[PDB]
């Protein structure tokens, strides 16, 4: 009866989507994941317990002989002595930092842990935060909104197996993120003659052209989409929508307008 | 008789786990029945603040980010809103690929939700392990249709794994489960454990399959990439392969609905059928969805096949029409700051102001919709009264089998065992209508590959985008000036169904359902879960 290894994933201010990706993978699927290769000992979308006996088992991994891994999905808002995103009474920068501090490692599912994301959006009412900032501690960035299942699952894989793989300036894996999406993309042959859509109505859109004109931020993106695509089937640029730019730092205001360059 | 303690005190369930986001629940219980209860959302985010000043056209990009469980939906509002505000009219092809991936939602998120956020307030996991495969292969053989995934060697090998996994001692989702240990709250025989525990992990594989179906036409999931104002990009889901695939993957998803799901659904009911007088509430609200024509506002309230309406006070005689003036959210109760009660939408304020945990004045991040002073329940009960009510063909039919496999009266359907079997009946009924669906847009797109219409951003305007989501009626409310986005509010299904008390001090759908709810065990409140999953929370959507 061999030990899995111990993760605790918290959520944080987030939408679920990551999570959501998460359980998209297919090698190995999530069950064959939870079952063989981990111990999942917190997770609020889908674990059983409720209220104080949810808490109750956070406090039981958290306090393991072996140790655990930390996944946080979601951003921290600080505002208000971070008030403003509670569980079980306790704001979540506090709970964030008391499972930082003991973990062998910590992973950033997302743009929201991992710079922030969505909630820290001009004005950032909230005042938002990625877990590195708010934590002062080095995270294993897997970005994206959310990112492909096969970044993060790879990711977790590779550290429980192998260690920590090689990071860029942003933290994330260049197993993963260490191509452009531009590079790998079927319509770079357009791009290269100039071939641009003007507009979603156009012949040119429907001729697949590039979607450079429309925004498509291709060409400043590192993310692995077009060579792996999303769910087996499909990724924005094949159905016909430019790249919004999603796993890059901050991106809601360093890629908008998202149908313009400027 | 329903197990009920004497307990008599408060019970906090905070966090609210196997929902979408932050939920605290708070109850006075007295003699073991629940006399009082508040629903607080415990974070605020702020899209409608971080979204003025910005361009219109980016407005779907970040309400889509409202919530990951329901993606898409919000993405669809902002176009409909969008496209409203700019007085386009979308291709009849475009409102037929907005439709599908709706569809594809809608299985996707239904299926999930019953078997892994709902389903363990039900179903004792442990219990499966003292089942015996071969009498539960041979239940299965009879309460539902014959599948080698109910095979004796087929539960037997679930058993093994299972078996396992706990003697492991590392209990990973299941550590502190209320079940542990039995509870009479837990009603199953073993048998049905293992049979739904068996579904359960093949759920988590067909999820996949259905997520593949909806990224065919929507570009990935989660979070789409296929609508543009005027309509949608993605004119590779207009062709004969792909919608193949679709085609095929959705059916393959469908038969795990008719063969798997409702089966299920319909064993649970049967044996919670005290549960068909707890958790009712009177009032619902439907925006419609999937219609002919989504021309405007009016020509989608009138024409969705799932149609809209307003009931009130449970008759079932008397549907409205949607009056979309009608609607106002109150802050009286929620963390903002005074002035905000009784707005409208248009002129929709949020200017958050928090003060302190379990403060009974003002308890919530989410606002308080309500229509003409009356909180409304929304969502697949909601839809499924009205679409009874006004003799909608396939809800007549699908209704009416459920009551008589059920043997109860359509009143008992105002209910929590009501609430999740009508997520079960929208669910078949979707699935009988895909191929149609499929098949007119293949022989729309066959003959022409309009997709997108052309249209002109104005100075100033106004607009609404209305659909009714897998949780209820959403709605997406923009005023456009200098080009810019001036205001932008969403009311959501969550908003409407768990916000707080409005300006009148009247609880919320959720706060009703939740009085007279039995407690068995206050240590181990199941029954407060049972209430609060069925309406299919989701914080994170309420609040924005
Ligand atoms: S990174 Fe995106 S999908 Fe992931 S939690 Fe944040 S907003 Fe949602
Ligand atoms: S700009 Fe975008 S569509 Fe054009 S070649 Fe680059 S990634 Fe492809
Ligand atoms: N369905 C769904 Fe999400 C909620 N509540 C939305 O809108
Ligand atoms: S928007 Fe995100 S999913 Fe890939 S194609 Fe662009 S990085
Ligand atoms: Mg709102
Ligand atoms: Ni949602």
């Amino acid at each position: 009866a061999k030990h899995r290894p111990s993760v605790v994933w918290l959520h944080n201010a987030e939408c679920t989507g990551c999570t959501e990706a998460a359980i998209r993978t297919i090698k190995p699927y999530i069950d064959a994941l939870i079952l063989d290769t981990i111990s999942l000992d917190y997770q609020e979308t889908i674990m059983a317990a409720a209220g104080e006996a949810a808490e109750a088992a956070l406090h039981q991994a958290l306090e393991g002989k072996d140790g655990y891994y930390l996944v946080v999905e979601g951003g921290l808002p600080t505002i208000d002595g971070g008030q403003w995103g509670m569980v079980a009474g306790h704001p979540m920068i506090e709970t964030t930092k008391k499972a930082a501090a003991k973990a062998k490692g910590i992973i950033c599912i997302g743009t929201c842990s991992a710079y922030g994301g969505v909630q820290k959006a001009k004005p950032n009412p909230s005042q938002a935060k990625g877990v590195s900032e708010a934590l002062g501690v080095k995270t294993i960035n897997i970005p994206g909104c959310p990112p492909n299942p096969i970044n993060f699952v790879g990711a977790v894989v590779h550290v429980l197996t192998k260690g920590i793989p090689d990071l860029d300036e942003n933290g994330r894996p260049k197993l993963f993120y260490g191509e452009l999406v531009h590079d790998n993309c079927p319509r770079l042959p357009h791009f290269e003659a100039s071939e641009f859509a003007p507009s979603f109505d156009s012949e040119e859109a429907k001729k697949g052209f590039c979607l450079y004109e429309l925004g498509c931020k291709g060409p400043v993106t590192y993310n692995n989409c077009p060579k792996v695509l999303f769910n087996q089937v499909n990724w924005p640029v094949q159905a016909g929508h430019p790249c919004l730019g999603c796993s890059e730092p901050d991106f809601w205001d360093t890629m908008t307008p998202f149908y313009e360059q400027g | 008789p329903t197990p009920q303690s004497t307990f008599t005190g408060p019970i906090v369930v905070d966090p609210i786990t196997r929902i979408e986001g932050h939920l605290r629940i708070m109850v006075e219980v007295e003699n073991g029945k629940v006399k009082d209860a508040w629903s607080s959302s415990q974070l605020f985010r702020g899209l409608e603040i971080i979204l003025k000043g910005r361009d219109p056209r980016d407005a779907q990009h970040f309400t889509q980010r409202a919530c990951g469980m329901c993606t898409y939906v919000h993405a669809l509002a902002s176009s409909r809103c969008v496209d409203d505000a700019v007085k386009v009219s979308i291709p009849a092809n475009a409102r037929m690929m907005r439709n599908l991936v709706m569809a594809s939602q809608y299985l996707h998120d239904h299926l999930v939700h019953f078997y892994h956020l709902h389903a363990l307030d039900w179903v004792d996991v442990t219990a499966a392990l003292k089942a015996d495969p071969n009498k539960a292969a041979k239940l299965a053989a009879s309460i539902a249709p014959a599948r080698p995934g109910n095979s004796a060697k087929a539960l037997k090998a679930v058993q093994d794994k299972l078996k396992a996994f706990v003697e492991s001692g590392q209990l990973g989702i299941f550590t502190n489960a209320y079940f542990l240990g039995g509870h009479k709250a837990y009603y199953l025989p073993p048998e049905v454990d293992l049979i739904a525990t068996a579904h359960y992990l093949e759920a988590l594989h067909m999820q996949v399959k259905a997520a593949s179906a909806m990224a065919i036409l929507g570009g990935k999931n989660p979070h789409t990439q296929f609508t543009v104002v005027g309509g949608c990009s993605n004119y590779q889901g207009l062709t004969k392969d792909p919608l193949a695939n679709y085609l095929a993957l959705s059916k393959e998803v469908c038969q795990f609905v008719n063969e798997c799901y409702i089966p299920d659904l319909l064993a649970v009911a049967g044996f919670y059928k005290d549960w068909g007088g707890i958790g009712g509430t009177s009032n619902y609200l439907a925006f419609g969805e999937f219609a002919t024509d989504d021309s405007s506002p009016e020509k989608h309230l009138a024409t969705s096949q799932f149609p809209s309406g307003v009931i009130t006070g449970r008759d079932l005689g008397k549907v409205d029409n949607v009056d979309l003036g009608a609607i106002y959210e109150d802050v009286k109760y929620s963390w903002y700051a005074p002035g905000g009660d009784g707005k409208h939408p248009y002129d929709g304020v949020t200017d958050p102001k928090y003060t302190k945990l379990d403060d009974k004045d003002h308890y919530s991040w989410m606002k308080a919709p309500r229509y003409k002073g009356k909180a409304m329940e929304v969502g697949p009960l909601a839809r499924t009264f009205i679409a009874y009510a006004k003799g909608q063909p396939d809800f007549k039919k699908v209704v009416d089998m459920v009551l008589g496999k059920l043997s109860v009266p359509a009143t008992a359907l105002h209910s929590t065992l009501g609430r999740t079997a009508a997520r079960g009946i929208e669910t078949a009924i979707v699935c009988a209508n895909m191929e149609k669906w499929i098949k007119e847009m293949a022989d729309s797109g066959a003959k022409d590959n309009t997709l997108c219409a052309k249209w002109e951003m104005p100075e100033e305007s106004k607009g609404v985008g209305l659909a009714d989501a897998p949780r209820g009626a959403l709605s997406h409310w923009i005023r456009i000036k200098g080009k810019k986005i001036d205001n932008f509010q969403l009311v959501v299904p969550s908003t409407w169904n768990l916000g707080p008390r409005g300006a009148q001090g009247d609880k919320s759908p959720v706060e009703e359902a939740l009085i007279g709810t039995p407690i068995a065990d206050p240590k181990r409140p199941v029954e407060i879960l049972r209430t609060v999953h069925a309406f299919d929370p989701c914080i994170a959507c309420g609040v924005h």
